[PDB]
């Protein structure tokens, strides 16, 4: 039973998220936002990879004994490996225009329409997943990451340009894929 | 003469302080992660006028794809990691070594243990037994540099300043052999 470099509607039976994933997701929401840096200090990699084995394998998995900087890791490992992006990289050119919208007002549209193009196992967890990090980022006073740091941290997990681009247009963007979803976190109860 | 120098190591394990206090001379009081960015020393080492271009990198997993951009025509690595967190120490050979050596091969690493000012902090010592560890001990520090074929090992402070001018010193010898 693999979980990793799958997309999300061929591992949900009718849009359902696998159960490790909503697991990561729960703990983070609970323990991320009292943990100062959360999502940048990096993990234990050789612990990351003995979760992301157990996960891959369907086994037994105990996410309350795990390092909760651990599970922020293998939770973006996975995000990572999403064929073509949770974003999409067909829409890259478009989320790297929506910060030059006008307005609030205008940008959230630009974006809901954007959110409409995924499928919606990517939407379910986006919505899951941009609440924990708008709950994080409410604590940013004790914890460190507000809305741009956690944005800088997560962002190459949530969008890249297509496989046949160099990383020189990576790199071009990424600044504004950052200040994109900073925006999307602050914002994401007006979004979603 | 010029020369490049490019810091890895893991995310928030003390790598923009570290240059930023070595160039500007005052520690930052800003939390903020690094993507890339771009310094210049000047440093005179053994009668030589360097100009030592400092790229600076993210730590994050995240970035492993942007991190390549960095490497071409590199002088010296240093390698980092933060005395108060021997996880990042850990990953020296299981991440970072593995990609310096693939990206910069036969180029010399300084391994970097940072926050040195924390290994006898109260509060570190006892957040780290809670959890079975225990800060980096020098000796630890000098097996791993010896292990992965470093250059040196140096420990330091940029928060306190201690050992910095050393690291920047020792690679600038490094860059020029
Ligand atoms: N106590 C102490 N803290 C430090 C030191 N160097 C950096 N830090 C802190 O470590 C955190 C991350 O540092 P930074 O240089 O931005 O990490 P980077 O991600 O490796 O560039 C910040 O909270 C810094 O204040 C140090 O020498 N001593
Ligand atoms: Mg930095």
């Amino acid at each position: 039973g693999q979980l990793f470099g799958i997309s999300l509607p061929n591992i949900c039976e009718n849009d359902n998220l696998p159960k490790p994933v909503l697991d990561m997701l729960f703990f983070l929401n609970q323990k991320g936002p009292l943990t100062k840096g959360i999502f940048r200090q990096s993990a234990n990699v050789k612990s990351c990879r003995e979760l992301k084995e157990k996960l891959n394998s369907g086994v037994e998995v105990h996410l309350d004994c795990e390092s909760i900087f651990v599970i922020a890791s293998v939770l973006k490992d996975f995000l990572r490996n999403i064929p073509g992006s949770i974003f999409s990289s067909d829409l890259y050119d478009h989320w790297v225009s929506v910060m030059d919208q006008g307005n609030d007002e205008e940008k959230i549209n630009t974006v809901q329409r954007l959110l409409d193009q995924l499928p919606r196992a990517n939407v379910v967890l986006l919505r899951y997943l941009f609440g924990v990090l708008h709950n994080i980022e409410q604590h940013s006073s004790s914890n460190q990451m507000t809305a741009f740091n956690l944005a800088v941290c997560v962002a190459p997990s949530i969008l890249w340009p297509p496989a046949s681009s160099s990383p020189e247009l990576e790199n071009e963007f990424t600044k504004k894929v950052s200040l994109l979803i900073q925006f999307l976190i602050e914002n994401c109860l007006r979004i979603f | 003469i010029r020369k490049k120098l490019v810091i890895v190591g893991d995310g928030a394990c003390g790598k923009t302080c570290l240059l930023i206090v070595n160039s500007k001379d005052q520690f930052p009081e800003v939390y903020v992660p690094t993507v890339f960015e771009n310094y210049v020393a000047d440093i005179e080492v053994d009668g030589k006028q360097v100009e030592l271009a400092l790229w600076d990198t993210a730590g994050q997993e995240d970035y492993d794809r942007l991190r390549p951009l960095s490497y071409p025509d590199t002088d010296v690595i240093l390698m980092c990691f933060s005395i108060d967190s021997p996880d990042s120490l850990e990953n020296i050979p299981e991440k970072w070594t593995p990609e310096v050596k693939h990206f910069c091969p036969n180029v010399p690493i300084i391994l970097v243990g940072n926050k040195k000012d924390l290994r006898n902090d109260e509060h570190t010592r006892r957040e780290l037994a809670k959890m079975k560890q225990e800060p980096v001990k020098p000796e630890e520090g000098r097996d791993m540099a010896n292990r992965i074929g470093a250059f040196g090992y140096m420990e330091c402070s940029a928060k306190t300043k201690d050992g910095v001018r050393e690291v920047f010193e020792m690679a600038t010898r490094a860059a020029l052999q």
